[PDB]
């Protein structure tokens, strides 16, 4: 979709076959993978992690300071 | 005895591809339109049901018997 | 320095919208490759840029942030357990 | 599989049926499809048409419906569930009905039905404003639809009562397109421009004819027409054609690249028609107005290479030879109901045309050279007779009144003046001091006598307002 | 010679000193936003103005905005702002049945404040601010030269504080009893605390019917109508200009 006007604008208005949107049917979600992404880094670089016991690796002040260190 | 849902299903029923009824209502709004007008203007006072006639081919309507009161 | 801390195409449209996405540390998502997308074009713009970036960059910037976080908690693990 | 589908769906267990819709739903967006776009008969449609017709047990997204059928041909099986969902929502929640409204409005203005989507509209809204503005809309009142936006947006700016995103769009969309349908391209033109609109931005240049002469003004449009191609769609690929030839009338390019371009583009407009319905609807006139367009190309640029190859030698007696052509041009029209921008375009290029016809015979002379001065005069002149038809306010008088100025004083086109002149009488209230400045002195009267009997009788007809009884007679009488 | 402020200002002595004169400025709370008096638009609690909020609750001078405010002239009082408050704070939509006295009846219904002032206190941040933004307001040129900056800084701090405590003691009970003496009640807070962290059908069901939709999904919105004020702007030069002409 060029043209800089936007897309699913309902009001009054094309290409010959447009490219279909993304979509996911069903599953964990983005808002979950990307908040477990830290931690299973946290678990990669560890060496490991006993059976019952996961996540908080980090305490709450350094995880402020990792993200801080990745946008930077 | 009578609800609201009668000429609705006898159309819908009478046209097994919707393209055909979907074409006809449009065309119906537009003919009744233009008979309401007519009928209003012109005082025409005994509109019994059975003198209004729908070309099933088309969507025509004429109203027959159509004398000024 | 003080005054910072006190036909033709719009150039200086786009670049504003670098603002628009939370970072990181707003929202508490690691940044992956739809966050990196948007922020890139705004930097190729103010630099002059005007025909934009490679289709395949945005995961390689992803990768290469991911390394360089494990570098550094790595690093920091080694000398104290 | 019409028939057969319903009778095996009828028979999968009730907890187990969504496990189905969702396989369902990603068997229809797959991507080996495309090999099966022309193929008249095809499993879309008959997946489609299997699927909504036991539609209150076998639920599909609208969004699906509305993707597929503008692409494979199931526009009526789409609006049936579509439109059946109105009545009678599958789930309660505001926010499936938003979205299923919102689908249902976007076919209805792709397929050209303006009062369905009127009336579609006008039980969803919020205010008096927009309802009294789309109100306005239906019935070509653009200048009240405008001013009532306006002042939807300054009311709702005070934030007292809360709205809805739609509409926020709908006020600024739908004022675009009545300040496009006004002729106010002169805002329209920075407008784009600053909000980056490259449609729009190509579209208001495109009504300055001088601003193509500058070798390079056209350099820069060049870009930006380039840069707007990576998605051809027929109107890009008519600007694209233009381009290509105004390319080839400053020997800058063969004519067998503009014949490929042509034929590209009538390509993508035959591949375009053959996606609508079969039966003739209300989509289809602007790809015949393209047809028409197209032909008219072709036909300008043999005109083009004619006039270069025969005055190369100074031979000025291809004038005949462009009469016959500019005589059937003549009777190429529109009907007088047709959308304005219709005429608008057809004008344009015209104009276009003509200028490049002056522009080439001008230079040579330094009557038989001054024939785009009169075909633009009578061009011009059908414009505003359609325009003042349309009611449209002072666009008929602008176009009257742009055309003050005009060299070669001709017997054409001073017979084209005076019947301009004639036609400035529009019998419109509280006009009184123009006609009395008519009556006071206007030119001559010894042009023809039908001319200055007609000025006479709209001098006389023009009197009878004001109550001069007597003077109308005698005016009249004479 | 200017009077100057007492040890520790209070909301007290600086309205009686000043009362009888306009206020700063004046503030109404809605339910979900805020607006000024001459202002037309809104602000939300959520939007970057969250900062005046913020300000308010702990009265102190916003710096941030201290430019934008000097634009309007606003009034200062001994440094300080007094700032009035008003608390107005304290069917079936998407339906196409739906009745309006603008809409045809449809065949399938049967048929159819509190008002507060307040002191705002200044604070360092606030005279840095103003130093900078003087340093580079063109009037030699600009207003002040930045050389000069220590001593306008040194002349301001001397009109402010004009009396100080230098009496020596001799033990560490009189200092005891002088830091208790001459404690503050902006600077003597408490430490911070620690930095801490059947229905699913329906809305699964939901989410499926809303697949595909390219707008609406992503939310499952702060209007600011800068296309509206563009067009005014380029209409009113295009008249402007044309007046000339």
């Amino acid at each position: 979709n060029i043209g800089g006007a936007g897309s699913g604008r309902p009001t009054y208005t094309q290409p010959a076959l447009p490219k279909t949107p993304a979509f996911q049917l069903e599953g964990e979600g983005e808002r979950v993978l990307n908040k477990k992404k830290l931690d299973e880094l946290v678990r990669q670089v560890c060496g490991g992690t006993a059976e019952g016991q996961d996540g908080n690796m980090l305490t709450p002040e350094v995880e402020e300071s990792v993200l801080n260190m990745a946008d930077a | 005895f009578v609800d609201h849902t009668i000429v609705l299903e006898y159309f819908q029923g009478a046209y097994p591809n919707f393209a055909d009824f979907w074409l006809f209502r449009r065309r119906f709004s537009y003919q009744l339109a233009a008979l309401t007008f007519m009928t209003y203007t012109m005082h025409i006072d005994k509109r019994y049901p059975h003198k209004m006639n729908i070309a099933r081919g088309s969507g025509n309507i004429w109203g027959s018997e159509a004398v000024s009161y | 320095v003080l005054m910072e801390h006190a036909l033709k195409m719009n150039f200086d449209l786009e670049i504003r919208k670098r603002y628009a996405q939370p970072l990181a540390v707003e929202s508490g998502e690691f940044p992956d490759t739809s966050n990196i997308e948007s922020r890139m074009l705004p930097f190729c713009y103010e630099a002059g840029l005007s025909s934009g970036h490679a289709p395949d960059a945005a995961q390689f910037m992803s990768i290469a942030t991911e390394t360089f976080i494990k570098e550094v908690m790595s690093a920091i693990f080694s000398r104290t357990r | 599989w019409v028939a057969l589908f319903p009778m095996f769906w009828s028979a999968v267990p009730k907890e187990d049926r969504p496990d189905l819709e969702r396989g369902l739903v990603t068997l229809l967006t797959k991507d080996y499809h495309s090999r099966q776009m022309d193929k008249r008969p095809n499993v879309v449609q008959s997946l489609m048409a299997g699927a909504v017709k036991t539609w209150p047990h076998c639920k599909i997204p609208p969004h699906v419906l509305k993707f597929e059928a503008k692409t494979y041909d199931a526009w009526y099986t789409a609006l049936h569930q579509l439109e059946n969902a109105a009545i009678k929502p599958e789930i309660d929640s505001a926010a499936v009905r938003e979205s299923n409204l919102d689908a249902l409005v976007d076919l209805y203005s792709t397929l050209g039905e303006d009062d369905l989507f009127y009336g579609t509209w006008r039980r969803r809204c919020q205010f008096v404003e927009t309802n009294a503005g789309l109100s306005y809309e239906q019935h070509g009142m653009w200048e009240k639809a405008q001013r009532m936006y306006e002042s939807a947006q300054i009311k709702a700016r005070t934030g007292v009562i809360p709205f809805s995103e739609a509409e926020y769009m709908l006020w600024e969309d739908h004022w675009v397109l009545c300040a496009q349908k006004l002729q106010q391209w002169e805002i329209l033109q920075d407008f784009a421009k600053h909000e980056n609109f490259q449609d729009l931005l190509l579209e208001c240049a495109w009504r300055n004819t001088e601003y193509w002469q500058n070798q390079e003004n056209r350099d820069q449009l060049d870009t930006v027409i380039k840069g707007v191609m990576d998605a051809p769609t027929p109107r890009r690929y008519f600007f694209q054609a233009f381009m290509s030839l105004l390319k080839l009338h400053n020997k800058q390019e063969t004519p067998q690249d503009f014949n490929r371009v042509v034929d590209e583009a009538i390509q993508l407009s035959i591949r375009k028609w053959h996606q609508l319905p079969k039966r003739l609807t209300a989509a289809h006139v602007p790809l015949l107005q393209n047809f028409q367009q197209l032909v008219e190309l072709h036909d300008a640029s043999v005109i083009c290479q004619s006039l270069a190859q025969t005055n190369a030698s100074n031979l000025d007696v291809k004038s005949g030879e462009l009469k016959l052509l500019l005589g059937s041009w003549r009777d190429r029209l529109p009907n007088m109901w047709d959308d304005i921008v219709a005429w608008q375009d057809l004008v344009t290029w015209r104009q276009h045309v003509f200028g490049l016809i002056n522009a080439t015979y001008l230079q040579l002379i330094p009557s038989f050279a001054y024939r785009g001065y009169h075909e633009t005069a009578w061009i011009i002149n059908r414009f505003a007779h359609v325009a003042r038809k349309h009611a449209l306010p002072e666009v008929c008088i602008s176009q009257l009144s742009r055309i003050y100025t005009l060299p070669n004083i001709e017997i054409q086109e001073a017979f084209l003046k005076l019947r301009e002149q004639a036609k400035c009488h529009y019998q419109n209230p509280d006009e009184l001091t123009s006609g009395l400045d008519v009556i006071n002195n206007t030119n001559l009267n010894y042009f023809s006598a039908p001319q200055k009997a007609e000025f006479y009788t709209l001098k006389g007809m023009f009197l009878e307002k004001l109550g001069q009884k007597e003077e109308a007679d005698t005016a009249f009488g004479t | 010679t200017f009077d100057a402020p007492p040890y520790v200002i209070t909301p007290e002595y600086i309205l009686k000193k000043f009362a009888g004169h306009p206020p700063s400025l004046i503030v109404h709370l809605y339910q979900n936003h805020f607006r000024f008096d001459q202002q037309e638009g809104m602000f939300q609690y959520k939007s970057p103005m969250r900062i005046f909020i913020e300000h308010l609750r702990n009265r102190t001078v916003p710096h941030e905005i201290m430019e934008y405010l000097i634009q309007g002239g606003v009034p200062f009082y001994e440094g300080c702002l007094i700032v009035q408050v008003f608390d107005h704070r304290t069917t079936v939509p998407f339906s196409i049945h739906n009745h309006n006295p603008y809409i045809t009846p449809s065949p399938y219904v049967p048929y159819p404040p509190t008002v507060y002032t307040v002191v705002l206190m200044p604070t360092a941040q606030a005279l840095h601010t103003d130093l900078l933004l003087k340093t580079v307001t063109p009037r030699d040129h600009m207003e002040l030269d930045p050389k000069n900056i220590y001593e306008v800084e040194a002349k301001i701090l001397l009109a402010t504080y004009p009396k100080l405590d230098l009496e020596p003691t001799k033990n560490a009970e009189e200092t005891i009893a002088k830091l208790e003496k001459l404690a503050h009640p902006e600077h003597s807070h408490k430490p911070p605390e620690p930095k801490v962290r059947d229905e699913a059908l329906a809305a699964e069901q939901e989410r499926y019917m809303l697949t595909l939709d390219e707008r609406l999904s992503s939310k499952l919105w702060e209007p600011r109508f800068e296309r509206f004020k563009l067009i005014e702007n380029i209409k009113q030069e295009h008249a402007e200009k044309k007046e000339q002409e």
